[PDB]
RNA sequence: GGCCGGUCCGGAUUUCCAACGGGGCCUUUCCUU
RNA sequence: UAGGGAUCGGGUGGUGUUUUUUUA
C-alpha cells in the first residue's frame, strides 16, 4: 500500500509486518443468476464427463 | 362486425381446417374472459397475450379438442329457470359443451353459475 | 384500396440518442408556425431537419395542444382547410373549361368528401354550427 | 410455408413487411450527416421526404426521393 | 415556400385589419 | 365458502371492507372461548366437515396457517396448565392414529376417487400438526418423564411414517425434550430418529429444506448433548453433504448451529478444514447480518480451538490481511470485529500485533466513513493491551511513516511511554511551527474575492485538540483561526485556549468578520460572547454592537440574535445595537420574526431608545426616499415581481 | 412438468426440488433409460433442457424454431434422443454436443405428437397430428412405413412394446390400437425353412434394395389423399424455395450454407 | 445540500458525500449537477442478497439525468460499490406503473410485453428489452424485477430476445 | 418463534432477525371553479 | 378451398454488365 511503501523503508524487521507478500482475495461475487450460469456450465461439463464413459 | 365474434370465428374455422395455432387481434378483455374460461374447461390450449400499444394480439396454441365456439347476438337476460332451456336449445346434448354467461358477480359458463347461484345476460356458446 | 401507413415504435421514452433539450423543440415549433406553416408540415420539418421523432412524444403533448397553448391556433381544422382550398381550385378550373364533366364528378366526390367531417365537425362542434362550405 | 406464429427468427422478422409483423415498428432510421462546407453535425431522416440545409453552412444535404432520401455527394453520415 | 396566407387565428386577426383598413 | 371465493375473487371492484379479520379474529377468540372441552370440539368439527370431501393446496395452506392462528391463541391462553389438554391431546392421538335392466338410471355422472382417499390421510396429517405444536406448549415444570412418557409411543410414529408435514415439528419437540432423561425405551427412540435424520440426509437431494435443516438443528442437539456420540464417518458424510450448500447461505442457520454443535465437541474431522475456508468465504462476503455473525462464531471458534499447520496459522491471517482491503462497506467490519476477537479474548497477540497494527493503519487511512471510527477503535485497542518492544516499534514506525507524515503523525497522536509521546509531540511541533502559512489569510482574501486542501490544518488542528510552547501553539491557533470545517476547528481550539489561561477585542472581530464574509461557528460565537462579557470596555462594547448591526444567511441572522440575547445597564450601552434588531420587527423569515418577538419582549429608556430609533429609521427611509426621487430601472422595478411570479 | 419442474419422491407429500431456468412451463419432460439420474425436458419456450439430478439442477437448454412436443431417450446409446417438435420433422439429437441434430427425419405434413423408440435401439415411431403414424429407420431420415386407418384421428401417443413388435397408437378419437413394426412378418414360431427363407430373401431385398423397380415397388405405399395433397404442395414449395434460394446463392457475396441439421437450432446456452 | 426536506440516513449522507465528490471533480462536468434534487432514498436487498437504491428524482430531472447517468452510475458503482442503482419517478395508474418500469429498467429501452396466460390459470408477464448493453445489463435482471415486485406488488420477468 | 450476553455452575435480565396483528400517519400546498 | 409461375406500379437490399467522368 502507500502507507506501507511510506512507513516500512528504513528498518530491517520487514518479515514481521509486511506479511502481504500476496496480492487480494474474495471478489465481489457475481449475481444470482450468473453464478446459476456458471457452475450449470460446469455441471454439464461434468455430465458431458461422465456419458463419454457410455461412449465406449 | 362484432370484435368477440370475428375472433371467434377465426379460432373456429382455423381449427376446422386444422392447425395448432391462431392469431387474433383486436384481443378484447371480453375475448381474454371468454377464452380464459375455454382454456379453464379444456377446450384450447396455452395462449400468449403479444401487446404492443394499439390494442394487443391474442394468440392462441390449440389441440384438435374444441369443434365449435360460437357467440349470441344480442345479449339477452336469461335467468336460472331459463339456462336449462338455452343449454338445451343452443347445444348438441345435455351434459356436454357448455353456455357462457356474463353473469354479475364474474364471467362464467352455466355450472359454475348456477353453481355460485347467480345469474345475467347470455354471451356466448362452446362445445 | 391497400395500405401505406408509417408504424410508429413501440418506444415512448423516445429516442435516447436526443441531445436537444425540450423547450427549443417547442421554439423550433412557434417559429414555423408564426412562418405560417400547417401542423402536419412543422411536424416533418422539424423530424427531418432537428431531428425529432415526433413531438407527442418527446414533448408531453401533441402539437395542436402547443399551439393552441401558445395561442396560434387554426380558425378551421387542417383537414377541411386542405380539402376546402382543393375544392375552390376545382370549382376554378371547372368554371375555366366547363366541359370538363370528370371535374364534376370529382367535384361531386370532393364536396361529399366535405359534408362527411363538415357534419363531423358540427357534432365534437370545433368550428360552430350554422356553418356550411364557408 | 410453416411457421411459429409466436416470436419467428430474426432472419424472417426483417424479411416480411413492417406492418405485417407481430408487432409493428419503423424501419426508417436517423443518421448524422457532416456538411462539407463548415464541418459539424446535423441529424437527418432516412426517408428524409423534404431538402434538409444545414443551416450553419447553408449548402443542401439531401434531395428527397420517393423512399430514402439520398445524400448530396459530399457528405458523410453515421448510422444512428 | 409551402407558407399559407390564411389558416392561422393571427392571419384573421391580419386580415380582419386588412377588411376594415380597405 | 361463497364469501371467502367473492373476496379473494377477480370480477369484484372494491369496497372498504376487504382485509380477512377472520385470521385474526380465532386467535382473539379462543382466549375467551377456550373451554378446550366442548366450544373446541366445535371449533375442530367444521374443520373436518369441509375437510371429509376436496381441499386444494391453497384452501389447505390457509387452513393451515388457521390452525396456527388457533395455536397462537393456546400460546397467549393456556386456559387449564394441567394436563386436562394433555388428555385432550392424547384423546386426538388416538383418534388420528340383471336389476340394472330396470333400474331406470338417467342423467349419469361419475364421482372421482380423490374424495375419500386424500382426506384419509390428510386430516390426519393436520391433526398430528396441531396436537404437536400442542405438546410444544413450552410451559416449564410441566414437562416431566411422567408426564411424556405416555406421548412418546403416539410421536415415534408419526415421526417414521409421517410424511413430511408434522416431521419438522416432532423432532422440534425431540429438541425440546433432550434435556429430559426418559426411559431406555424412549432413549432407544432418540437414537432411532438420529438413524432417521441420517437417512433423511441420505435421502434428500438438497440441504437447504426446512426438513433437513431442522433435522440439522436436531443433529445439533444431539452431539451436543447425550452419553456416546458415535457414527463419526457418517457425520462426516453429512458435513461433507452440507458443504457444497454453502454457497447458498438461505436460512442455513440451523446448519450453522450444527457446526457450532460438532466443532464445540472437538471432533477431529478433516473436512471440517474446508469448511473453515468456505465459511470465511461466506463470512466476508455474504450479503446479510447475522449469517456473517454466526460464520464469524464457527471460524473464530475453529481458529482459536482447533489444531493447524504451522504454515496455515499464519496463512489464514493472511487472508485476514487480504479481506481487510474488501470493497464492501459491511464484510469489511465483520472482517474489524473478528480482528477485535482476535486482540481481545496471549502471546498471539504479540505475534501478530504487528502487522495487525500496520493493517489497521492502513484501514484508518481507507476510504469507508463509518469504518473509520471501528479503525480508530480497534487502533486504540491494539495499542492498550500490545507488548513493551510491539508498541515501541508500532510508535518508530508511526512517527517516522509528506502528508503520509502528517497522517501517520495525526493518527500516532490519538493513539497517544509518556515522555516518548512528547517527544512524538515534539517531533509534530515541528511539524506544526511549519504548519502555519497565510491559510486563514488566504481564507479571508477567498472570502473577500467572492464577495467581490488544508490536510496538515486538520493534522495541526487534531494536534490542538490533543494539547510557553504551548503559549506558542496558541498564537499559531489564532493564526489560523483568523476548510471551513477546518477553521472551526481551529476557532474551537482558540476558544478552549482562551478559556484556559484588545486581544479580546481581536478574537472577536475576526470572529464576527468570519460570518459575514455552522454549529460550530454557534459555538464560538457563544465562546466570543463569554469573551465579551468578560471584556478599551465601552469602545470594544460599541465596536461588538457594529458587529452586530454589520451582521444582520439563516446562520448569521442566528448569529444576530445570539449576539443581541448575549447583549440583553439595560439600554445605556443598547442604544447602538438595536439599529438593526428593530428593523426587522421563508420558514427562516418566521424565524427572524420569532427572533424580533425576542428581542421586543427581552423599560421606559429601552422603549423612549426604541421610538427614537423608529424615527431615525422613517427618517432613513426618507433620505432613501430622497436620493431615489432626485435620481428619477423603470421596468426592472417590475422585472423582479414578473421574475418571480 | 408444470409451471415449474418439480422434483419429488414417494416418501414425501412436498417438492424435494424446484428445477426450472425461469420463468416458462414444462410441457414435457423424460428420463433416461441408462445413466438414469439424467433426464430431459422440453418447454413451451420452444426450449430443450437438460437436467442431472445428481448436481440436482438443470445443465442446458437450446432452443428451437418451433415448439418440442415430446422427447425420447435412447435405450442403447442413452446419450442420444429424439424430439419430436411441431416443424413436421423429429430430430435425432446427441447429448453432448447439443449444436447439430444429428439425424433429421423429415416426411411428415404436420405437427409430430410424440415418439420413441424401439427397444432394439435402432428404429423409432413418430405419431404426428396428422391422422398418421410413421416409423423410421434410425440411419435413414425417411419414413420406413405410414399406418393409417380411416378410423384413427389427430393421433396423439404413440409408443413402442417392450419387444420391438408392437406399436400402440393413441389416437384423439378415444381408440388405443394394436400394430405390428415389421408389417409383413408374422408372429408365430417358424420352422426352420421359413425361417431362412424369409430371412433369405429379407437380405435379398436389401441388396437389391436400388433396382429401379425393386425400390418403387418396396416404396409404394398408399396414404390418405389429404396427406398427398399436402406432401406434393409441400415438395411444389419446397422446390420453389431451393430455386429461389439458388438465385440468391448465384449473385449474393456470402449467402454460407448451413446444414440441414443446424437449420433448426435458433440457438443454445453454453456455446461450449 | 440537495436533498429534500426531511432528515436523510446517514448512508443517504454517505451517497451525498459522493454527490458532492463529485462536484468537487467539477469541471470534467458540465455544470450537471447543480440542478440536481432528489425527494428520497431507499436501498433493499434481492434474493441475490445484495442491495439496491432507489433513487427518486422529482422528473424534470429524469430527462436532465439525460446523458449524465451512466457516467455517474459507474461513478457510484465505483465510490458506494457493489450495489444496483436506480433513478426513479413518483406519484390509470397502469400509466404510472409503466414509466417507473420504463425508467427503471434503464435508459436503454423495452421493445414489447407479453403476458401468457398458462392451462393452470396462472398468468407469466414477461418485459422484453432492447437488444444492446447486455454485459451490464444481463448483471441486474432479478435486481430490476425485485425492485419492481416490491415497488408495485405486480410479478414480471426480464429477458433479451437473445440467447440467454 | 428463533439468535446475543451478564446475575449465579437454569431460573430472572437483554440485543437483533422473521411472522402476525395495533396506533399517529406520507400525496388537491397556489387558483376562480 | 390454398398454392405456384409470370407481369405492371412503387419501395428496400445485393453486386456484375450496360452506364460514365467538375454542367444540372
Ligand atoms: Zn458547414
Amino acid at each position: 500500500t502507500d502507507m506501507m511503501n511510506v512507513i516500512d523503508d528504513r528498518q530491517v524487521i520487514e518479515n514481521a509486518n509486511l506479511l502481504k507478500g500476496k496480492s487480494s482475495t474474495y471478489e465481489v461475487p457475481l449475481p444470482q443468476r450468473i453464478q446459476q450460469r456458471h457452475d450449470r456450465k460446469a455441471a454439464y461439463e461434468i455430465s458431458r464427463q461422465e456419458v463419454s464413459k457410455w461412449n465406449d | 362486425s362484432s370484435v368477440l365474434a370475428d375472433a371467434l370465428n377465426a379460432i373456429n374455422n382455423a381449427e376446422k381446417t386444422g392447425k395448432r395455432q391462431v392469431l387474433l387481434r383486436p384481443s378484447s378483455k371480453v375475448i381474454i374472459k371468454f377464452l380464459q374460461v375455454m382454456q379453464k374447461h379444456g377446450y384450447i390450449g396455452e395462449f400468449e397475450y403479444i401487446d404492443d400499444h394499439r390494442s394487443g394480439k391474442i394468440v392462441v396454441q390449440l389441440n384438435g379438442r374444441l369443434n365449435k365456439c360460437g357467440v349470441i347476438s344480442p345479449r339477452f337476460n336469461v335467468k336460472i329457470g331459463d339456462i336449462e332451456k338455452w343449454t338445451a336449445n343452443l347445444l348438441p346434448a345435455r351434459q356436454f359443451g357448455y353456455v357462457i354467461l356474463t353473469t354479475s358477480a364474474g364471467i362464467m359458463d352455466h355450472e359454475e353459475a348456477r353453481r355460485k347461484h347467480v345469474s345475467g345476460k347470455i354471451l356466448g356458446f362452446v362445445y | 384500396k391497400g395500405i401505406s401507413s408509417s408504424a410508429i415504435p413501440y418506444s415512448r421514452n423516445a429516442p435516447a440518442w436526443f441531445k436537444l433539450s425540450s423547450e427549443s423543440v417547442i421554439e423550433q415549433i412557434v417559429k414555423y408556425a408564426r412562418k405560417g406553416l400547417t401542423p402536419s408540415q412543422i411536424g416533418v420539418l422539424l423530424r427531418d431537419a432537428h431531428g425529432v421523432t415526433q413531438a407527442r412524444v418527446i414533448t408531453g403533448n401533441k402539437i395542436m395542444r402547443i399551439l393552441k397553448s401558445n395561442g396560434l391556433a387554426p380558425e378551421i381544422p387542417e383537414d377541411l382547410y386542405y380539402l376546402i382550398k382543393k375544392a375552390v381550385s376545382v370549382r376554378k378550373h371547372l368554371e375555366r373549361n366547363r366541359k370538363d364533366k370528370d371535374a364534376k364528378f370529382r367535384l361531386i366526390l370532393i364536396e361529399s368528401r366535405i359534408h362527411r367531417l363538415a357534419r363531423y365537425y358540427r357534432t365534437v362542434a370545433v368550428l360552430p354550427p350554422n356553418w356550411k362550405y364557408e | 410455408l410453416v411457421q411459429d406464429l409466436l416470436h419467428p427468427t430474426a432472419a424472417s422478422e426483417a424479411r416480411k413487411h413492417k406492418l405485417k409483423t407481430l408487432v409493428q415498428g419503423p424501419r426508417s432510421y436517423f443518421l448524422d450527416v457532416k456538411c462539407p462546407g463548415c464541418l459539424n453535425i446535423t441529424t437527418v431522416f432516412s426517408h428524409a421526404q423534404t431538402a434538409v440545409t444545414c443551416e450553419s453552412c447553408s449548402t443542401i444535404l439531401c434531395t428527397p426521393t420517393g423512399g430514402k432520401a439520398k445524400l448530396s455527394e459530399g457528405t458523410s453520415f453515421r448510422r444512428k | 415556400k409551402k407558407a399559407k396566407k390564411d389558416f392561422y387565428r393571427f392571419q384573421v386577426r391580419e386580415r380582419k385589419k386588412q377588411e376594415i383598413n380597405q | 365458502g361463497f364469501a371467502g371465493e367473492e373476496k379473494d375473487s377477480e370480477n369484484y371492484h372494491t369496497k372498504v371492507k376487504e382485509i380477512k379479520s377472520n385470521k385474526s379474529y380465532d386467535a382473539g377468540e379462543i382466549l375467551a372461548s377456550n373451554i378446550s372441552l366442548t366450544e373446541f370440539g366445535t371449533l375442530l368439527s367444521p374443520v373436518k366437515a369441509l375437510l371429509m370431501v376436496r381441499i386444494n393446496l391453497r384452501n389447505q395452506n390457509k387452513l393451515s396457517e388457521l390452525l396456527r392462528r388457533y395455536l397462537l391463541g393456546l400460546n397467549h391462553n393456556s386456559d387449564s396448565e394441567s394436563e386436562s389438554i394433555l388428555k385432550f391431546c392424547h384423546q386426538l392421538f388416538q383418534e388420528s392414529e340383471k336389476e340394472d335392466f330396470f333400474l331406470v338410471n338417467l342423467e349419469s355422472k361419475s364421482y372421482t376417487i380423490n374424495s375419500n382417499s386424500l382426506l384419509l390421510n390428510s386430516t390426519l396429517q393436520k391433526f398430528a400438526l396441531d396436537l404437536l405444536r400442542n405438546v410444544i406448549t413450552r410451559h416449564r415444570s410441566f414437562l416431566t418423564v411422567s408426564h411424556l412418557e405416555g406421548f412418546i409411543p403416539f410421536l415415534r410414529d408419526s415421526l417414521l411414517s409421517e410424511n413430511e408435514g408434522v416431521v419438522i415439528s416432532t423432532l422440534r419437540i425431540l429438541i425440546t425434550l433432550i434435556r429430559l432423561d426418559f426411559s431406555d425405551e424412549s432413549s432407544e427412540i432418540f437414537k432411532n430418529c438420529a438413524r432417521k435424520v441420517l437417512n433423511i440426509i441420505k435421502v434428500s437431494p438438497s440441504t437447504s429444506s426446512e426438513l433437513c435443516q431442522m433435522g440439522l438443528k436436531f443433529l445439533s442437539a444431539f452431539i451436543r448433548h447425550t452419553d456416546s456420540t458415535l457414527k463419526d464417518t457418517a457425520l462426516s458424510y453429512v458435513l461433507g453433504r452440507v458443504l457444497p450448500d454453502l454457497n447458498e447461505p438461505s436460512r442455513q442457520g440451523l446448519a450453522f448451529n450444527f457446526l457450532k454443535a460438532l466443532v464445540s465437541k472437538h471432533i477431529m474431522l478433516p473436512e471440517l478444514y474446508d469448511i473453515a475456508d468456505t465459511t470465511r468465504e461466506i463470512m466476508v462476503t455474504n450479503h446479510s447480518k447475522e449469517i456473517r455473525d454466526v460464520s464469524r462464531s464457527v471460524y473464530y471458534q475453529f481458529l482459536m480451538e482447533y489444531d493447524q499447520s504451522k504454515g496455515r496459522l499464519e496463512k489464514q491471517f493472511k487472508f485476514m490481511v487480504d479481506n481487510l482491503q474488501y470493497p464492501t462497506e459491511s464484510g469489511r467490519q465483520s472482517v474489524m470485529e473478528l480482528i477485535n476477537l482476535i486482540i481481545t479474548k496471549p502471546a498471539l497477540l504479540s505475534k501478530l500485533s504487528s502487522s495487525f497494527f500496520l493493517a489497521l493503519v492502513n484501514v484508518s487511512f481507507n476510504d469507508d466513513a463509518p469504518r473509520c471510527r471501528e479503525m480508530a477503535s480497534v487502533l486504540i485497542s491494539t495499542m492498550l493491551p500490545k507488548l513493551e518492544n510491539k508498541d515501541l516499534e508500532i510508535v518508530e514506525k508511526y512517527i517516522a511513516a509528506d502528508n503520509a507524515s502528517f497522517l501517520n503523525l495525526g493518527l500516532r497522536t490519538y493513539k497517544v511511554s509518556i515522555g516518548f509521546e512528547h517527544t512524538i509531540e515534539l517531533d509534530e511541533l515541528a511539524i506544526k511551527r511549519i504548519r502555519y502559512i497565510l491559510s486563514d489569510t488566504s481564507v479571508g482574501s477567498e472570502h473577500q474575492w467572492d464577495l467581490v486542501f488544508s490536510s496538515y490544518m486538520e493534522a495541526t488542528e487534531s494536534v490542538y485538540k490533543h494539547g510557553w510552547d504551548g503559549i506558542i501553539t496558541c498564537l499559531l491557533y489564532p493564526h489560523s483561526w483568523v476548510a471551513n470545517l477546518v477553521h472551526q476547528l481551529i476557532a474551537n481550539k482558540d476558544k478552549l485556549e482562551i478559556s484556559l489561561t484588545t486581544i479580546a477585542t481581536r478574537i472577536l472581530h475576526q470572529l464576527g468578520a468570519p460570518s459575514i464574509p455552522a454549529n460550530v461557528s454557534i459555538k464560538t460565537l457563544v465562546n466570543i460572547s463569554i469573551l465579551w462579557k468578560e471584556q478599551t470596555g465601552e469602545d470594544l462594547k460599541y465596536t461588538t454592537a457594529i458587529d452586530y448591526m454589520v451582521t444582520r444567511g439563516i446562520i448569521r441572522s442566528d448569529e444576530h440574535r445570539m449576539d443581541s440575547f448575549m447583549s440583553k445597564a439595560l439600554l445605556v450601552q443598547v442604544l447602538d445595537e438595536d439599529e438593526v434588531i428593530a428593523e426587522g420587527e421563508y420558514l427562516e423569515t418566521y424565524y427572524s420574526r420569532a427572533v424580533d418577538e425576542e428581542q421586543e419582549e427581552l423599560l421606559e429608556d429601552k422603549l423612549q431608545v426604541s421610538d427614537f430609533t423608529k424615527i431615525y429609521t422613517a427618517v432613513k427611509q426618507t433620505v432613501l426616499e430622497r436620493r431615489k426621487e432626485r435620481r428619477s430601472a423603470d421596468k426592472k422595478l417590475r422585472k423582479h415581481a414578473r421574475s418571480r411570479e | 412438468g408444470g409451471a415449474k419442474i418439480h422434483l419429488w419422491d414417494v416418501n414425501r407429500l412436498k417438492p424435494v426440488s424446484d428445477l426450472s431456468w425461469g420463468a416458462d412451463n414444462i410441457t414435457s419432460l423424460k428420463f433416461n433409460q441408462n445413466e438414469t439420474d439424467i433426464l430431459a425436458s422440453t418447454g413451451s419456450d420452444n426450449s430443450i433442457v437438460l437436467y442431472d439430478l445428481r448436481t440436482n439442477s438443470p445443465t442446458q437448454k437450446i432452443v428451437q424454431t418451433m415448439r418440442t412436443n415430446a422427447i425420447c431417450w435412447n435405450p442403447m446409446e442413452a446419450f442420444n434422443f429424439v424430439t419430436a417438435n411441431e416443424d413436421h420433422n423429429a430430430y435425432y439429437y446427441d447429448m453432448r454436443n447439443l449444436s447439430r441434430s444429428l439425424n433429421v427425419f423429415k416426411d411428415h405434413v404436420s405437427a409430430v405428437m410424440d415418439v420413441d423408440f424401439s427397444p432394439t435401439g435402432d428404429e423409432i415411431v413418430t405419431g404426428s397430428y396428422d391422422k398418421s403414424i410413421r416409423i423410421y429407420k434410425t440411419n435413414h431420415g425417411h419414413s420406413r412405413e405410414i399406418y393409417h386407418t380411416k378410423r384413427m384421428q389427430h393421433v396423439f401417443q404413440v409408443k413402442y412394446s417392450m419387444d420391438s413388435k408392437y406399436i400402440i397408437s393413441g389416437s384423439d378419437d378415444g381408440n388405443v390400437r394394436l400394430w405390428r413394426s415389421k408389417a409383413w412378418e408374422r408372429s408365430n414360431v417358424k420352422t426352420t425353412r421359413e425361417k431362412n427363407k424369409l430371412e433369405y430373401d429379407e437380405k435379398l431385398k436389401e441388396r437389391f434394395r436400388h433396382m429401379p423397380e425393386i425400390k418403387r415397388i418396396s416404396r409404394h405405399r398408399h396414404v390418405p389423399q389429404v396427406i398427398k395433397k399436402a406432401q406434393e404442395i409441400k415438395n411444389i414449395e419446397l422446390s420453389s424455395i431451393k430455386r429461389r434460394e439458388a438465385n440468391e446463392r448465384r449473385t449474393r457475396k456470402d449467402m454460407p450454407y448451413i446444414s440441414e441439421r443446424k437449420k433448426q437450432i435458433v440457438g443454445t446456452v453454453h456455446k461450449y | 445540500a440537495k436533498i429534500l426536506s426531511q432528515a436523510p440516513t446517514e448512508l443517504e449522507l454517505q451517497v451525498a458525500q459522493a454527490f458532492v465528490e463529485l462536484e468537487n471533480s467539477s469541471p470534467e462536468l458540465k455544470a450537471e449537477l447543480r440542478p440536481l434534487q432528489f425527494k428520497s432514498i431507499r436501498e433493499i436487498d434481492v434474493a441475490g442478497g445484495k442491495k439496491a437504491l432507489a433513487i427518486f428524482v422529482p422528473v424534470p430531472s429524469l430527462a436532465g439525468f439525460h446523458k449524465v447517468q451512466t457516467k455517474l452510475t459507474r461513478e457510484l458503482e465505483k465510490k458506494f460499490q457493489d450495489r444496483h442503482v436506480i433513478f426513479l419517478a413518483e406519484r390509470t395508474l397502469t400509466a404510472v406503473h409503466d414509466k417507473i418500469l420504463e425508467d427503471l429498467v434503464f435508459p436503454t429501452e423495452i421493445v414489447g410485453k407479453r403476458v401468457r396466460y398458462l392451462v393452470g390459470g396462472n398468468k407469466i408477464q414477461k418485459v422484453l428489452l432492447d437488444s444492446k448493453d447486455v454485459q451490464q445489463i444481463d448483471y441486474k435482471l432479478e435486481s430490476f424485477q425485485a425492485v419492481y415486485n416490491k415497488l408495485t406488488g405486480k410479478q414480471i420477468v426480464f429477458e433479451i430476445p437473445s440467447e440467454t
